This record gives structure tokens, C-alpha cells and sequence, in this order.
């Protein structure tokens, strides 16, 4: 199976407040490893996994050092967009950055890639290649002109392909038991009176799924009512997918399951 | 440049009366993160509510799951209720076990 | 691991 690591910071400004709130993240796959909060009273960055509680004060040193100083450049990236969009001192704004690598089913790198988000929205992504950039308008256009001239493109791809993979493959190792594990969705259906007919997919991981009503074999792709997956609390995911079917006619549907963990595709039906 | 808030009411596990399990509260898909969600007993907010760090997709936009222990029973009703700007007035979603 | 590089926009 591929894998991913993926960092996902997020720093809200809040003037006349005290500071920016700056909260990191790290995931392998679906599962969430770490975490820092600039306004929890650790001031450190905190385990979020069993896996990586193996690691040692050096690891945890040097992850707070780390993220705190991405903390400080955040806030500072808050008053330089401000600025570039000439925008008041008095607002709340937003600034998001994402990154992390991919590597195949045979764990070697396959993809690296870091974006770049100001209020919700695209502002400078780095290009496939690790080498260059898109800017999203003019001001990221002063962003892009910076970071070439910094060689900043040339010293992440070093990270993303060698650092990110590196450690990727540590954490797929330690933590195997959590990682390489897939959890097969528990499945079940509802009817509730025209009738909807409701089908479950409960306990499944990784959080990729398919679920899918057919019509006597055809799909109801514009008919069907799809949920978003969302977490269980205890690792897992759920889903759900309905279908407003004359009622009478329930016997003519089918609900298609399609999971990772599954030896066959399942299909329900209201019986 | 706002986003509403997608809102999910829901138990960890399949809900069985008198056994105690987690009730659910989650928001995604929403911007700016700013965002207040409370879980409700019979119309009042549950004190002891924990969420998630403050994650999100692919395009951007935040999700957060909130979550308490609670034992369901047959009458009691339960509820998230969520306030956002692009709320007029907070939404309240109660939760339906037969969902 | 955290990504070590500094970068402003
Ligand atoms: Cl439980």
C-alpha cells in the first residue's frame, strides 16, 4: 500500500489579542502522531499516538524548537500578507501551509509536495518537479521571486525526499501495528418511510472507501445522498450513502461496498 | 471567502441503552476555523466536551470532531449546536440513533 | 519529523 507523512499548520491572527494562535499537526495516512498549540500551557510539542511515544527527549526537543520557531515565522507571515494586500491592521486572517511525501508500496518516495494558503485560498504551491513554483496572483508573485532567489525549492526537495521518506519509513516500522493494519467496514442498512433506503459502512480504516447505489446494475450517481467520511473517536471511520427509492421497489437496489480491507466488495440489500 | 460548517451528529458506536459509549459532534468543511460547538443533554450544553486539533483538506477548509462519554438511555435526547459567521442563528442537529 | 527550514513569505 502507498503511504503518506503530511504536516498541516495553521496560524489565525487576533489583533489587540496578544499573538497569533499557531496549531501544527503531523498524520501518517489517517492517523494523526503529534501535536503543538502555541496557547496550551506545555509550550511543547505532544504525542498524539502510541508509536511515537517511543521516541526520545531528543526527538521532543527538537520538534518543540522546531515548531515553535515555525510558530514565529507564521506570525510574521500574517503582518507581511497584511501588508501585501494592503489589508487592516485591526482583522483576523489566516495562513495555512501543507506538506509531506508519498512513497509507493515500495516505500520508496514517489511524491513530495508543499502549498501554501492565505484566508482559505491558494497562494503559492511548490510543483511537482521540487523545483519550482506557482504563484496563485501578484503578491505570491513576490513571494515565488524570494524563495527562488533563496534556493528554498532546492533545500525542501532535500527534505521531502530524503528526511520526510526516512522518517516515514521509521514510523510505518514502529508503528506497524496502528499503520499497515486495515479495519474492514462493518456494514448494515436502514429504511425509513417514496422510501430511503441508508447504507453503513462502520469501523473501517484507512479512511478511503467507495460506497454506491445501483438501480437494477445502473448507478444512481445523481440520486444517491453521500455523507462525508468522518472518524469514530477510536481511530476508525465512518460513511454512509442513501437513495429516495419508490416505495414498493427497494428489491431493484443495491448498495456497493468497496474498502481496502475487504477480500470482496460487499453488496447490501434491503431484505 | 466563507465556507459553512457540514455538521454530523453521531455515537463511536452502534447506540445500545444503558451502556456507555461517545457522542459525536463533526464539523467540517467550514472557513474561517473560528467556530463554537457545544453537545447538548435534553436542550443543555454537556460541561466535560473535548475536541481534536484543528486540522484540514485538501482545499483548505477546517475539521473538527468534538466528542463526551455518555450512556444512552431511551428518552433522554441529545444535540450539537453550532455557531459560525455564516450562521444567521446557531444550527442544532439532534442526534438520531435510527439514522 | 518536522521539516527544520525557515521560510517567510
Ligand atoms: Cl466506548
Amino acid at each position: 500500500g502507498s503511504h503518506s507523512m503530511r504536516y498541516f499548520f495553521t496560524s489565525v491572527s487576533r489583533p489587540g489579542r496578544g499573538e497569533p494562535r499557531f496549531i501544527a499537526v503531523g498524520y501518517v495516512d489517517d492517523t494523526q502522531f503529534v501535536r503543538f498549540d502555541s496557547d496550551a500551557a506545555s509550550q511543547r510539542m505532544e504525542p498524539r499516538a502510541p508509536w511515537i511515544e517511543q521516541e526520545g527527549p531528543e526527538y521532543w526537543d527538537g520538534e518543540t524548537r522546531k515548531v515553535k520557531a515555525h510558530s514565529q515565522t507564521h506570525r510574521v507571515d500574517l503582518g507581511t500578507l497584511r501588508g501585501y494586500y494592503n489589508q487592516s491592521e485591526a482583522g483576523s486572517h489566516t495562513v495555512q501551509r501543507m506538506y509531506g511525501c508519498d512513497v509507493g508500496s515500495d516505500w520508496r518516495f514517489l511524491r513530495g509536495y508543499h502549498q501554501y494558503a492565505y484566508d482559505g485560498k491558494d497562494y503559492i504551491a511548490l510543483k511537482e518537479d521540487l523545483r519550482s513554483w506557482t504563484a496563485a496572483d501578484m503578491a505570491a508573485q513576490t513571494t515565488k521571486h524570494k524563495w527562488e532567489a533563496a534556493h528554498v525549492a532546492e533545500q525542501l526537495r532535500a527534505y521531502l525526499e530524503g528526511t520526510c521518506v526516512e522518517w516515514l519509513r521509521r514510523y510505518l516500522e514502529n508503528g506497524k501495528e496502528t499503520l499497515q493494519r486495515t479495519d474492514a467496514p462493518k456494514t448494515h442498512m436502514t429504511h425509513h418511510a417514496e422510501a430511503t433506503l441508508r447504507c453503513w459502512a462502520l469501523s473501517f480504516y484507512p479512511a478511503e472507501i467507495t460506497l454506491t447505489w445501483q438501480r437494477d446494475g445502473e448507478d444512481q450517481t445523481q440520486d444517491t445522498e453521500l455523507v462525508e467520511t468522518r472518524p469514530a473517536g477510536d481511530g476508525t471511520f465512518q460513511k454512509w450513502a442513501a437513495v429516495v427509492v419508490p416505495s414498493g421497489q427497494e428489491q431493484r437496489y443495491t448498495c456497493h461496498v468497496q474498502h481496502e480491507g475487504l477480500p470482496k466488495p460487499l453488496t447490501l440489500r434491503w431484505e | 471567502i466563507q465556507r459553512t460548517p457540514k455538521i454530523q451528529v453521531y455515537s463511536r458506536h452502534p447506540a445500545e441503552n444503558g451502556k456507555s459509549n461517545f457522542l459525536n459532534c463533526y464539523v467540517s468543511g467550514f472557513h474561517p476555523s473560528d467556530i463554537e460547538v457545544d453537545l447538548l443533554k435534553n436542550g443543555e450544553r454537556i460541561e466535560k466536551v473535548e475536541h481534536s486539533d484543528l486540522s484540514f483538506s485538501k482545499d483548505w477548509s477546517f475539521y473538527l470532531l468534538y466528542y463526551t462519554e455518555f450512556t444512552p438511555t431511551e428518552k433522554d435526547e441529545y444535540a450539537c449546536r453550532v455557531n459560525h459567521v455564516t450562521l444567521s442563528q446557531p444550527k442544532i442537529v439532534k442526534w438520531d440513533r435510527d439514522m | 519529523c518536522l521539516g527544520g527550514l525557515l521560510t517567510m513569505v
